[PDB]
């Protein structure tokens, strides 16, 4: 009636992506981490654009829209900044944002490329990723843009321009050994990456007392978090959660009397 | 556009190459407007002399 | 009219390829070459620079 | 207020009740320029 | 405006309390959480961790209205044993299993600071 | 003139005298909700902070009354007017301070739409009385209208950018009529053929043919899941069927607590072979078939359109007969929602796997066609040499196409029973055509095997150019392939002789269609 | 208002004489000049 | 069976064959406010 | 052969059409003299010595596949449909949102919709490079999958991924010009474009007068909603009696551009364009291109739809019982042709009567390109993690996103404006006015035995009243 004690295993660790594996545990726990390192972990973005002058091809909605997926450097002070409705600033301070700056002017005949190289902001810890450039609109001769932003904090849940990962990849049991699923001609089928099994083979023999285990992990990063803070700050997040659930379930087990 | 003679509507054989055979509106305009073929060029006309 | 910045299936990032696209098809690369030489390895991500139609180089042509 | 021309984008105040021409260019369809109150968005 | 903003899916309102418990009145020792601002992250987290007790009986739960952000959680147990008990004591297992699971990672990565290899 | 002035349609004797243009009213597009019982309906929340309703105040609701009048036009459950006994009916979205007004027993309060509500729903044309259903109103955050799926064969509806109306009754003798007279429940057996109107349908059909196989078990996490949806249950878990490594329960097991009352009827599956209750095993049925519900309780059989769906003598009709109907609606909403929530650990698909056969079939059918193909060249040379003899009332040509058209529909037939008869059991086209939800068995065999011959007026293809069909044939071929004969598949494609032919025989049974509706509709309109 | 409320139960036709034409109307005297204001 | 007997026998009620068309409704012992939602509501209307 | 090695040089040769008919290779055939000739399809199967249909050929066509139309000649294999299939895509790919012109920054059009991100197939028809379809396209290669999930796509609707509609799938813009023109309908009343002034101006309601400017209209960028004005036109009274334009209910634009000029007879008018931006929600109408229409019936994240086991989810999920009854196998097809086109690099074709690729061939490659050759994969549930019984079919498709948006087709009354004369429901300026209890309506509820609710919907809920009439008289007091 108690806990497991899972085990990782690191197989690959780049600047993009970690491989792993977690033996000895529930599929539900397993899942349930799969969908926080989607939703719930915090990061920059921009929330917030103001436009001073606007003559270019595109309408002032289409621009204000391709600022807001670019993503930031929310490495380290993620963790000192508020969420803007829960500070007791106004709409706006350095404690609860970051404000950025563009402004753009096209004179030679040449066409101009405005990257993400013009973002100038005011903070030197929270940069768009440029340590080639996303490209955000081209201008003719004669024609302008300038605009300020504020970068507030948030997650996955509000908008899909906070989510810090691109695909994460996850499986268990590469052979059906459980037969989970069922394949009606299982000749046809190619062979897992994570197989053991020999060449000439198509399922591992039935087991009926078996359970799933040692799932395998593959998560990437789209620039924001190092991919392996991506995780350390997924399970710091969901065990926040059950603690916070804990004190209010007991705060009213407690009024019953 | 409301006649129910099914003769003025239903495709006729000689349309081949020259009306598109399966683009037409539904409704109570049944193949009354149709469309021609890619390759089908209309005259413009010219004297016997 | 413009580059995606971002994959819609993955959330992978794709706005600062397209130059790169264009200039390894340039010398003699073919599309299922370039799109290696790049990284795009599923078929979602592939989709979208292979099936990109790029409208703004011709409304640059109306002097403003 | 102020209008811009159609043609040469030659900024030109046109008076209340008064015929519509440019200047220095003699044309006939004017846009009103932009406003100068400000209006914020969503990146969302 | 018909489409509800981002945030009331998971922000609780100033009435709201976060949990609710309801006795079951059809089958002895049945109790029913109602948990406010959830989804299946939670639900599911719970329900595989109550029937790994060897004393309860049922347990099992639901979102009414995909639409809607509530689920609810209905569990059972043996006449000695309470629903209130059984459910604080699933809790307090998980935490003690994420928390050792974070020590065996950020052992893992300090594994290779410079390499195993 | 005056006499003019009074003209029929659109006069003042025929455009405004019977029929005319409500209030209270609204109109959107409709989609599926399986969460909802029969008997209710999702509305917007922008509809039901416009549609009001006039309740009298009296000393059992005068709190509850003048709280909703402190919140008007605002919040949403508030109120817009107060009808004091006077008729002064004063306006409260501008009100200078409202807390002065204090309501009082007589006055009259116009409350906003809220939940348990009761409304009249219709579809666009009316036909029978079923079209015009009264629902129950339960409000959902998005803009479109919400109502459960058995309800959809009724109003003969489908979720393609439909739409449909609804009436708000504002009197209480109206409300109560509609509630003791047209509500969705009380109208499910029709007089028009006395046999239900709703039944099962396709998606929920299909998984209750599979979830009521011989071979389903269950372990306990998932029959605890399932009971969770049972609105009617008593609190009791059955004894597994088989009690040893793991209790494992059976589909029948758990179906048996769904069914209401201690109801008993027999019926058949949709492939019970007709030379069974010949022999022995009349009572034990190697194939699972011969449903037979004694005591309340599924004993055997499997559940299919025969046994579930709007036919006389069902599951649904006997249940409607002897125990009511508050408690069929309770049947209904039960099987929906444990058997889609099994559905989604079950799955169900269909692909290109499902829509392809062995080599030997390949091989069969191209012989069928081949030997088809020669007896209709027999017959037209015979003909020729005038080796032919009419038949008592038929001329030489008629008796030619008579034997033709034999021919070609023998050909047609066997090549069909030999597609149908290789299929697997893990197909998912004979899924979908045993259990009843959609198909038939012929297009089966049109997408494997033959898509056949096609036919304008009812008869072969004619001669549209001199003495020829296209300009690709030879004058006077009277074969098989050169007036319509489609001898591929849908898998396998067509020529482009054949997609023409193709098009002429859809065009046709595409305007008959047109024609239909307003024939109808006319003939119906002056009947009545 | 102060007058009390009641159903119809048969409705008869009929041409009406000059007699009370001139009776109930309301313009008495009759109206005589084709313009219809003055000022 | 009961609608088809209800309808049969509604129309060969009064004796002869009366078609339900226009002028077969036109003829029975109907009120004259029913004849002038059909078409020709004055002429009949003045002959009342 | 002469003639093709010297007519792939028309560039810098000045030899083409007109050089071809003049030398007798071609010629033009009308159709009464089309019953005087015998016609060959092709060349290298029909003009062989043998025991032959025919010896006496006369013509020969240049490839079958001309006699098709313009909206027609875009489906690829349609050679494998069912006929009635073939007509509703040919009249549906007509509405179809894309661009539909390169200048239309420059035109104020009425109600112009236009695409973000167009692409173009990855299965195109040989007959479509001479229609401009690479270079305008309409759709959007997305990711389809033919399953059952979770019984929100039956009945003809679509599942579709929340978190690719995040990045761009499927947004739009939509564009609508409003027109106004000062007049002189006579001599003393005349109109003028002005800010009207509460206590001057009389016939104003209760709209904020502020966005105006001085002039009239309002400057471009603003954020104009519902109800709000836009321009400000007073009428001098024989004082000043003011006009002014509104917009409709629920648009929430922002003001384009602004302009000012003169029309044919010489009046000062103006132009104003509002813009706003529609983001895909669930009930907007999608279609293929072998006429599959659909609405959309609900939205997941990418947390929760299947996965395979490399981390694809599908954009977009559909109901397997939508192929069986009305047999669209050129569906199946292309959706496996697609996927041997995005492994390979090539772009695929699907000429009718080329009718090249065997299903087989293509089906093979898929293997080759480790996708399994029955274009079936093994699907892992999302919400649980666990694979998937059956083997789900799954392929790049090209989807169109149709005009009908279900912004404009919802609204309601509740006691709105009524008429003057006869006093019957009338619509107002929210457009919403009241829907019709016609005839057959009227019958439904006779059936039904309700009398209370078929008074209410045709008295009480339409234009009561009460009067007064005689007792000795049957006339009104
Ligand atoms: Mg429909
Ligand atoms: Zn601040
Ligand atoms: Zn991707
Ligand atoms: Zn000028
Ligand atoms: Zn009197």
């Amino acid at each position: 009636p108690y806990a497991n004690q899972p085990t990782v295993r690191i197989t690959e660790l780049t600047d993009e992506n970690v491989k792993f594996i977690i033996e000895n545990t529930d599929l539900a726990v397993a899942n349930s981490i799969r969908r926080v390192f989607i939703a719930e972990v915090p990061i920059i973005a921009i929330d917030w654009v103001q436009i001073d002058a606007n003559s270019s091809v595109l309408h002032d909605e289409f621009i204000a829209h391709r600022l807001g997926l670019i993503p930031l450097t929310s490495d380290d002070i993620v963790d000192k900044l508020q969420y803007s409705r829960d500070c007791t600033c106004e709409e706006f301070c350095p404690e609860c944002s970051v404000e950025f700056t563009l402004d753009v002017r096209c004179n030679e005949d040449q066409t101009r490329h405005v990257t993400s190289r013009d973002l100038i902001s005011n903070s030197p810890r929270v940069i768009p990723v440029t340590s080639d450039d996303i490209l955000i609109v081209k201008l003719r001769k004669g024609q302008e843009l300038r605009l300020r932003a504020y970068a507030k904090k948030g997650f996955g849940k509000e908008h899909a321009k906070w989510n810090p990962t691109a695909g994460v990849a996850f499986e268990y049991d590469p052979d059906n050994a459980l037969r989970h699923t069922v394949y009606p001609k299982p000749e046809e089928w190619p062979k897992s990456e994570y197989s053991e099994l020999d060449e000439d083979e198509s399922q591992a023999p039935y087991d009926p007392n078996g359970k799933p285990e040692r799932f395998y992990y593959n998560v990437e990063s789209c620039g924001s978090l190092r991919p392996e803070t991506i995780v350390l700050s997924a399970l710091s997040g969901l065990k926040k959660k059950l603690s916070d659930l804990q004190t209010q379930l007991s705060h009213e087990i407690q009024s019953d009397v | 556009r409301d006649g129910k003679l099914a003769k003025p509507r239903q495709l006729h054989n000689t349309l081949w190459g020259m009306v598109c055979p399966a683009e037409t509106p539904e409704g109570h305009a049944v193949g009354l407007v149709k469309n021609l073929a890619l390759m089908a060029y209309i005259s413009v006309g010219s004297q016997p002399s | 009219m413009i580059i995606p910045v971002r994959c819609f299936t993955c959330g992978k990032i794709v706005g600062n390829k397209w130059e790169a696209y264009l200039g390894l098809l340039q010398a003699e690369y073919t599309e299922g070459d370039a799109l290696d030489a790049l990284g795009l390895k599923r078929y979602c991500c592939r989709r979208m620079l292979l099936a990109h139609v790029d409208l703004i180089e011709k409304l640059l042509n109306y002097a403003p | 207020m102020i209008y811009i021309c159609g043609e040469c984008h030659t900024e030109n105040e046109i008076k209340s009740r008064d015929p519509i021409r440019c200047r220095e260019c003699g044309y006939r369809i004017m846009y009103k320029k932009r406003t100068k109150r400000l209006v914020v968005f969503d990146a969302r | 405006m018909n489409a509800p903003p981002a945030f009331e899916s998971f922000l609780l309102f100033e009435g709201e309390k976060k949990i609710t418990i309801n006795k079951d009145t059809k089958v002895p020792n049945a109790c029913l959480f109602t948990i406010n601002k959830e989804d299946h992250t939670l639900g599911n987290i719970i329900k595989s961790q109550l029937l790994k007790d060897p004393q309860v009986l049922f347990a099992g739960y639901k979102v009414p209205h995909p639409l809607e952000h509530k689920i609810i959680i209905r569990v059972q147990t043996t006449p000695d044993y309470s629903p209130q008990e059984a459910f604080t004591n699933a809790i307090t297992d998980l935490i003690s299993e994420l928390s050792l699971l974070e020590e065996r990672f950020r052992v893992a990565i300090k594994d290779k600071q410079e390499g195993i290899e | 003139s005056l006499k003019q002035r009074l003209k029929g349609k659109e006069g003042r004797v025929r455009g405004n005298l019977m029929g005319k243009r409500v209030d209270f009213s609204a109109r959107t597009v409709i989609t599926p909700d399986p969460n909802l019982s029969i008997d209710q309906v999702g509305v917007p929340r922008s509809i039901a902070a416009n549609m009001t309703f006039a309740e009298i105040v009296t000393p059992f609701n005068i709190d509850r009354l003048q709280e909703l009048v402190r919140r008007g036009n605002s919040q949403y459950p508030g109120a817009k007017y107060i009808i004091r006994d006077n008729g002064d009916r004063i306006d409260l979205r501008f009100h200078p301070k409202p807390s002065d007004l204090h309501l009082q027993t007589g006055y009259k309060v116009e409350r906003h739409m809220c939940d348990g509500d009761i409304v009249i729903f219709n579809r666009q044309p009316t036909l029978h009385k079923m079209s015009m259903m009264g629902h129950r109103v339960r409000i959902l955050p998005w803009s479109t209208f919400r109502l459960n799926l058995s309800v959809t064969t009724p109003y003969n509806a489908d979720f393609d950018g439909d739409e449909m109306n609804l009436h708000l009754p504002q009197s209480l003798e109206t409300r109560a009529e509609i509630q003791e007279l047209a509500m969705v429940p009380r109208m499910i057996v029709t007089p028009q053929s006395n046999r239900p109107v709703m039944g099962i349908v396709q998606d929920t059909l299909t998984a209750v043919r599979k979830f009521t196989k011989r071979d389903v078990f269950l372990e306990r996490g998932e029959v605890m899941n399932l009971l969770m949806f049972l609105s009617t249950w008593d609190g009791k878990v059955p004894q597994p069927a088989i009690l040893k490594p793991r209790p494992l329960w059976t589909g029948k097991q758990i179906f048996s607590l769904i069914i209401p009352g201690h109801i008993n009827c027999i019926r058949t599956h949709s492939t019970h072979p007709d030379d069974e209750d010949s022999g022995p095993y009349k009572h034990i049925s190697p194939g699972d078939t011969k449903v037979v519900v004694e005591n309340g309780e599924l004993i055997m059989g499997i559940l299919c359109k025969k046994s579930l769906g709007t036919s006389a003598g069902s599951l649904v009709h006997i249940s409607y007969l002897e125990m009511g109907h508050d408690i069929t609606r309770l049947f209904y909403s039960n099987i929906q929602t444990v058997i889609n929530n099994w559905l989604l650990i079950e799955g169900h698909t269909i692909g290109i796997g499902d829509s392809i056969a062995d080599s030997k079939t390949y091989q069969d059918i191209q012989n069928t066609i081949k030997k088809a193909k020669q007896d209709v060249i027999e017959v037209i040379e015979k003909a020729h040499n005038n080796e032919l003899e009419p038949t008592p009332g038929n001329t030489l040509r008629q008796t030619f196409e008579n034997q033709v058209n034999r021919i070609l529909n023998d050909a047609r037939d066997k090549t069909g029973s030999s597609a149908q008869k290789s299929l697997s059991e893990y197909n998912n086209f004979k899924s979908m055509v045993v259990s009843g939800a959609k198909g038939s068995k012929i297009n089966i065999s049109q997408v494997i095997a033959v898509v056949g011959q096609q036919n304008v007026e009812g008869k072969r293809i004619p001669f549209g150019f001199k003495h020829r069909t296209l300009p690709h044939f030879i004058k006077d071929d009277y074969g098989p392939e050169s007036r319509g004969f489609v001898e591929n598949s849908y898998l396998a494609g067509l020529t482009p002789t054949e997609f023409f032919f193709h098009a002429m025989g859809g065009r046709e049974g595409l305007i008959d269609t047109a024609v239909k509706t307003a024939e109808t509709g006319y003939i119906q309109r002056r009947l009545i | 208002s102060a007058c009390p409320l009641r159903t119809i139960k048969r409705v008869q036709f009929g041409v009406l004489s000059p007699d009370e034409l001139k009776r109930m109307s309301v313009t008495e005297g009759g109206i005589k000049y084709p313009e219809t204001t003055e000022g | 069976y009961r609608h088809l007997a209800l309808l049969c026998d509604t129309m060969t009620c009064r004796g002869h064959l009366m078609a339900i068309t226009r002028h077969g409704v036109n003829r029975q012992d109907t009120g004259p406010l029913m004849k002038c939602s059909f078409e020709e509501t004055v002429d009949v209307l003045m002959e009342a | 052969k002469r003639h093709i090695d010297q007519l792939k040089e028309r560039e810098y040769n000045n030899y083409s059409w007109q050089d071809l008919v003049a030398s007798g290779v071609v010629e033009y055939i009308d159709t009464l003299e089309e019953e005087t000739v015998m016609l060959a399809m092709t060349p290298d199967d029909l003009q062989e010595k043998e025991v032959a249909y025919c010896s006496t050929y006369t013509h020969c066509e240049i490839h079958p596949s001309m006699i098709l139309g313009v909206c027609a000649s875009i489906i690829p294999f349609p050679d494998h449909n069912q006929s009635p299939r073939n007509t509703y895509q040919s009249a549906m790919g007509k509405q179809a949102m894309g661009v539909y012109i390169t200048n239309f920054h420059v035109r104020m059009d009425t109600l112009a919709h236009v695409l973000y991100y167009p692409q173009k197939p990855l299965v195109t028809t040989r007959s479509m490079e001479y229609l401009r379809f690479r270079e305008l396209p309409a759709g959007i290669n997305s990711i389809v999958a033919i399953a059952s999930y979770t019984g929100y796509n039956q009945e003809d609707s679509v599942i579709m991924n929340r978190s690719a509609v995040d990045r761009g799938f499927f947004r739009s813009v939509f564009y609508r010009s409003y027109k106004e023109q000062e007049s002189k309908k006579g001599f003393d009343q005349e109109e003028v474009f002005e800010k009207p002034t509460r206590e001057t101006c009389q016939g104003m309601r209760h709209a904020i007068y502020d966005k105006l400017d001085d002039d009239g209209l309002i400057a471009p960028g603003v954020r104009v909603s519902g109800d709000d004005v836009i321009i400000g036109k007073t009428v001098t009274l024989p004082t000043k009696r003011d006009c002014s334009t509104f917009l409709r209910t629920s648009e929430t634009g922002i003001v384009d551009q602004v302009m000012v000029t003169l029309n044919q007879e010489g009046y000062k008018f103006c132009k104003i364009r509002v813009r706003s931006v529609r983001i895909p929600q669930i009930g907007d109408k999608f279609a293929s291109r072998h006429g599959q229409k659909g609405t959309c019936g609900i939205q997941y994240r990418q947390e929760d739809m299947p996965f395979t086991c490399e981390g694809i989810t599908p954009d977009i999920i559909i109901n397997p019982h939508a192929i069986p009854s009305r047999m669209t196998i050129g569906h199946l097809i292309e959706c496996l042709q697609g996927k041997v086109s995005a492994n390979k690099g090539e772009i695929g074709d699907a000429t009718p009567f080329n009718d090249a690729v065997n299903v087989q061939k293509i089906s093979n490659l898929l293997s080759d390109y480790g996708y399994h050759l029955r274009g079936n994969e093994v699907l892992y549930n999302g919400f649980t993690g666990r694979k998937i019984t059956s083997q789900i079919f799954i392929g790049p498709t090209y989807y169109q996103r149709l005009k009908h948006m279900v912004d404009d087709k919802i609204h309601s009354r509740a006691r709105g404006p009524i008429q003057i004369l006869n006093r019957q429901p009338m619509e107002g300026r929210s457009r919403d006015g009241g829907l019709r209890f016609g005839e057959m309506e009227r019958d439904c509820q006779i059936a039904h035995g309700a009398a209370q609710f078929l008074r209410e919907r045709l008295f009480e809920a339409s234009d009561p009243y009460q009067v007064h009439v005689c007792n000795l008289c049957g006339i009104m007091a």
